[PDB]
């Protein structure tokens, strides 16, 4: 099994983890999961930990022949309703040579006490489209069996983790609540259409 | 695992479980109903029921 | 029997399933899972909405077929013996009928106030906008079963006054009475959607 | 501020109060109206005493509606979560407890009207037990009313 | 651009529409057919006149096809959720007050023939209570022409 | 501290506590009236004696009432989580109680009303057993008291 | 871009039609086939005609067929969503309407082929209530064809 | 420390030690009444020594407030979900024992009371059989008892 | 490659087409059966004509059978979900086709043959109303033919 | 360490043991006093022998009530889940089994006990038919004390 | 390598196997026996050759554990999914299909003993019409067997 | 290493094993009870041989016995899915089975101790038939124990 990064001030503080990390320029994909997992002399600066807020950095110099860093950017707001904080990756940015390509993250979220997993962070539909650009982007990336969590971690090992699909959806739940509700309609309709009778006899 | 990694529960699981579930439970009361309908079936025997 | 025991059973085992459930993520500490505020932010607020404009109709005229059904059953049963009943006896399918019609003018209503969001988020969407659906659905369901009950009702009371009549008939105008006090349900079922309704606006 | 889907329950207070006694204030009215006309037949001249049953079956109408109004006209985009869970329990409160006074008007209604018809002294007896059914309506009244105007 | 499902409500709705209607003027024309066999024994010359809660179904189940047709030429790929929920709405609001109406249609139908055979000043009155049955299998029409063209 | 939604168990603590008393309150009454109302034909002097069944079903409906009054006014804006779910435990223990002790009311009520009609000497036995049913609310309402206090 | 799983709308759309029009037409010729057997022992020289109501249970069986093949040839892997829910409409419009046909020919069938045996003229009268127990299986096929080629 | 949602099991063993002995007596009181009132028709005498089953079903409805006293009087912020499990089977474990012995208690309440108007030498083996119902409230309470102090 | 699970859909196609036509045949032998069995008794040489209807029946499971032996061969751990599909809606198509036949011939079997015992003209029509209901299983095994074979 | 919930599933053994061994001792109770009692008029000696069903029917509720504190008694915080499903096995299995015996014991004793009402002989034999239906109480204590104590 | 949750579906299709197969065999059995021992009666010498349809139901426990064998020696820690699932539509199409098969010959068995105590030429009736009603069991082995070994 | 929740399939196994086979005992316990005791009326000398379906039901709860302590030996903390899902499958297999046995051996018992009483000849017939019932527990047991060891 491939090691987890693990950005360490005082104490292991962000745990991150994939099955396969990829990303491309212009369609032309890499894989970085040897040039990250296990790597002792992995580049980790411009990363930042603090109670409240986490970025976590990842920073390749011979990716593209440029230096490209990648930013995870995740908040942990207490919510009122909810009264537990909830982790929540708000953006992912690649912090490109010459500029910034932004991605909103989607569906990355949980209960603090617990880390987070998914099959697939990417911006590719075929694998769930959970990064999101608002405009025109030279960039793609995947995270096969993403794992991250970033605030409250113990030693070097994940918390449970969230998953980012459980036994129903946005759009099962319409589903659903038109189909077992028009199967409650057509059920009425089915009982008194099989109530229907005939005469076992006729007149004189 | 030594480091605790999750389960690895797939994308498209809410998918799996309500196609299985929902077919499952259509495939099951097909067999139940069928079942009471002929398990209670009127089996007929006016001839004898009543000698 | 057979189709009290399927619907028995269904409602059993959901139930059932209900409370393994409820235990299950309560003890396995699984409380951000069962999330009814996903469910309801992420459930579109446009399927409220038009279920609450469809039931308004159908579940309106749901009860004025079952008040025409069963008061026109006993005036034509009774009208064999009868025939003064068909004329007099009427006013109890045209109040089955006002049931309809006071759905219809609060489905058209709720029907005026729905509007496409072009929002996709629900921070986008904003507060006002699923309030929009909900108490549009809630109208809509308020006025469908309201005068789904009222329907039953008139129209049994119908058929109450149309056998009656059948056997005296100065009966007819001081029994239908009754009818006035069922109608008034449907009405209440009215006043109340139109108050839910008052606040709304989609956009 | 409040959470977006905050009024959803409050909503659902309304339509409770209103759906279930409408439910209840139509059966109460469905079944004693059975009754008095059936009854009416032997004893024509009974119809103004047993129309009572009927009016208290409607007063259950006016708490189902007097809740939903007072809900309604307290719901707003901008509801704070706790009170529009405090406006689900009064549109139960009063709505299934109007339900359970229309169940009892209904049943009373039709056998008082039925027993008066053959002895003119239930009528006393009548109005009593359609007080005793028709306050389970005024009580869950009270407690809606606790509850929505908090 | 628009959610992968978003198609599915305006579907169910075309689907809905048929569905829903059909089952009400089967019942319909079920019980007039009832009706009509056990009055044409002993009133056989009676049989085209009798016909007339049998159309009357037939006609639910056309409301039915109008609206399960105008949702199905109205769809597309690319439909936004708020034309896909407002179809499902055609489709129940004519589907279910089609199968109500048809319900009503079948019942009073058959009183109506078997009531018209032992009286035939009850024809009228037959006819009568229909066309209330059938305005509401209008009313269904009404708002699922709105809804499926807005 | 405190969970925004922790209100909605005491809550429905208000509510089932109201809504489970009416339930029982009004399947005394029903079941008992309907008692009173046929036996009155019979017996008319009764009617001023055979009440109380349906007295007793109304003091359920008060139980109901007293918890869940006690409970509304015991709800607050950030409620303490165990202190919400203690008085959902009160509302459903009194509630429930008490449709418990309306169904032995009813029952008792409606055969030792028409037992009573039967046999003058029965009056006495009824009103043991009477109390026998009633006293299930009032352990109802001690439970409910001591969880909506504790 | 196409998703996997979209198969099983469309595929369910075949099957449906399939399986509820043969639903439907086995309704109607259980009952049509019990009315015939039942009264043709009084009338040898109706058996040859009194097998109509059979025959048009088979044509409902006919439009699901149709329905059910040109759905299933008109699937493909990766099939989009949309073309996908509308061949379930399709399919369903199709299987059900002929499922409520199914139903009103067998009443008809039962009921007017056993009334024919007692008046011959009721016979003619069957047909046009068959056609109008028929002609909801056509509608169902209409709305069908026109979902599965949008 | 110890989890948010530890005490609602707490609260539901106090108030399902009190719901469900509620029921049990509610049935076995209702059943008893039931028998008495019809016994006594022809035996006055028999109306004061024929109430033991209502007593024994008042009985169970102690052995639920003893439960239901106990568990409330040990619920507090702190419960370690350990304890609130603990009461919850102890709640379930008297208050559903009392639910049989209350359905036994009524069965052979009724029927032994009918039996002791018939044969008055019976009335020893009504006890008998009744001490064999009430023990099991007994033995839901003893396990309630250890569970709930544990 | 492709996705894993993708067998269970194909695998319950095999199963339902086999199993549903079994229950099909079983309802059809069985229905006819108490049929030939309680004809027998009044008629016994008409025994071997009357078996066509438990024929045709058992021709339901044949149909069942040629689809889930096809079905079975057809399937492989790295079945696309298109195949997998395809598979379960052949299984459903034929497996609830025959079951829907199986109704008919074992209602018009019974039918029949108690008929035709009181009258042997009805053979023929027997045979020809149990072709009609025989067909709805060779329509299903068309569209599954068609469906496992895309 | 063991997870917090771990304890439940043991409590809800301890539960099961008791609830479903009362439920099964009621109803052998509830069977055997109806027979006893309905013998009672035509054979007045025979009610004290007629007792053995009852003491049988209690003798479940003791089996039940031993496994109940034989769970209850071992119960800590941090009880490993293998232990507690043992637990909870060990209730349910005795727990239904006293169910199963208390089937078994009601309708035997009940039908035993009418039976020697009007045939002195079947004593002997229904004291062997009451055997083998308590040992099944038996049983399921077995393989409670065995599941229990691995 | 392999993910468990797999070896249960191979698991769950032997015991389906054997225990649909067994209630299969029970029912055929049991309307069998009711068959036989009522016909015995009238005709003590035919309980010899009416044996035939419990036998017949026999075979189809015995299909089901010829599947429920295959499928257990086949099963391993960590099997393949595609091997496990179709363990589960084998166990399935046995198990169903003998259900199916069971009914069939229960029904058949209790109509054709009965039929042929009153006739007895019935007996090869019977027998021929038990070919159609086991061969169903014989089916449901068939495609078991494919799929086991797919 | 195992998940903590292993064992929980094997204890519902070994419970499964002893409650549905306990449940297969006492149906055919209760069956036979009734029968044996309804008909010795007449025959004072068939209850000692009439035993004999109830010695056959109590040898049904014996499978499930043996079943249940040899899974309940075969448990531990440390267990692999694989034996604890196996271990489900023989308790479900033999517990359904025997379940299976039981209804036939009731329905065999009944039915053959009242034809017996009739016409003594049946009881040879009815030892084999029973035998034919019993033997599906054992072929329950056979899959249990070939599951169990594998």
């Amino acid at each position: 099994i491939h090691p987890p990064v693990s950005y360490n001030d005082t104490a292991p503080r962000i745990l991150f983890w994939a099955q396969n990390f990829s990303v491309a320029y212009k369609d032309e994909w890499k894989d970085l999961t040897s040039l990250t997992f296990g790597v002792e002399n992995l580049n980790l600066t411009g990363s930042f930990w603090n109670d409240s807020f986490a970025m976590l950095s990842l920073t390749y110099e011979p990716l593209f022949g440029a230096t490209v860093t990648f930013k995870f950017i995740l908040a942990s707001r207490f919510y009122p309703v909810s009264a537990r904080y909830w982790f929540t990756m708000e953006r992912l940015e690649i912090h490109s040579n010459g500029s910034v390509a932004h991605f909103n993250v989607s569906q990355v979220t949980g209960p603090s006490i617990y880390s987070f997993h998914c099959e697939y962070v990417s911006s590719l539909s075929k694998k769930g489209s959970l990064l999101v650009t608002n405009v025109p982007s030279l960039w793609q990336m995947t995270l096969h069996n993403f794992q991250i969590q970033a605030f409250n971690v113990t030693g070097e090992q994940f918390s449970y983790a969230s998953d980012c699909a459980g036994f129903f959806s946005p759009g099962i739940w319409m589903g659903l609540l038109t189909t077992l509700f028009m199967l409650f309609i057509f059920t009425y309709g089915l009982h008194m259409i099989l109530s229907l009778k005939t005469m076992d006899r006729f007149d004189d | 695992s030594p480091y605790n990694l999750a389960y690895k529960y797939n994308l498209e699981y809410s998918v799996v479980f309500n196609l299985v579930l929902w077919i499952m439970t259509g495939l099951a009361l097909a067999v139940i109903i069928t079942s009471y309908n002929i398990w209670n079936m009127d089996p007929g025997y006016d001839s004898i029921i009543y000698r | 029997t057979g189709l009290e025991l399927l619907y028995l059973g269904i409602f059993v085992a959901f139930w059932a399933c209900m409370i393994v459930v409820g235990i299950c993520y309560t003890i396995f500490d699984l409380g951000f899972r069962f999330d009814v505020a996903w469910f309801l932010t992420e459930t579109s607020p446009f399927m409220w909405s038009n279920l609450g404009i469809g039931l308004a109709i159908s579940l309106s005229v749901v009860g004025a077929a079952w008040g025409i059904y069963i008061t026109g059953s006993s005036i034509i049963g009774g009208g064999v013996k009868a025939p003064r009943i068909k004329t007099k006896n009427l006013v109890s399918i045209i109040f089955c009928e006002a049931v309809a019609i006071y759905g219809i003018i609060m489905a058209i209503v709720i029907s005026n106030m729905a509007e496409p969001f072009s929002a996709t988020d629900p921070k986008a969407i904003g507060h006002r906008n699923y309030h929009a659906g909900y108490s549009m659905f809630g109208a809509g369901l308020t006025v469908g079963l309201s005068n789904l009950f009222c329907g039953v009702c008139v129209g049994i009371v119908g058929s109450g006054a149309a056998l009656a009549d059948a056997q005296n008939p100065s009966l007819f105008v001081k029994i239908l009475i009754v009818e006035i006090f069922g109608s008034a349900i449907g009405l209440f079922g009215v006043i109340v959607a139109i108050l839910q309704t008052s606040r709304v606006k989609m956009g | 501020n409040n959470p977006e889907y905050s009024s959803f329950f409050g909503v659902m207070g309304a339509s409770s109060a209103m759906v279930f006694s409408a439910m209840g204030a139509a059966y109460g009215t469905a079944k004693s109206g059975t009754g008095i006309a059936a009854m009416s037949v032997m004893r024509p001249e009974l119809i103004m005493k047993s129309i009572i049953p009927v009016v208290m079956a409607g007063i259950i109408a006016i708490y189902g509606l007097v809740v939903a109004v007072l809900i309604a006209n307290s719901l707003t985009d901008g509801i704070t979560l706790y009170r529009s869970f405090l406006q689900l329990g009064a549109g139960l409160s009063v709505g299934l407890s109007g339900l359970a006074a229309g169940f009892a008007i209904g049943i009373v209604g039709d056998a008082g009207v039925r027993g008066t018809a053959q002895q003119p002294r239930l009528f006393v007896g009548m109005i009593l037990i359609l007080i005793f059914a028709e306050v389970l309506g005024l009580y869950g009244l009270i407690v809606a009313l606790i509850l929505s105007t908090k």
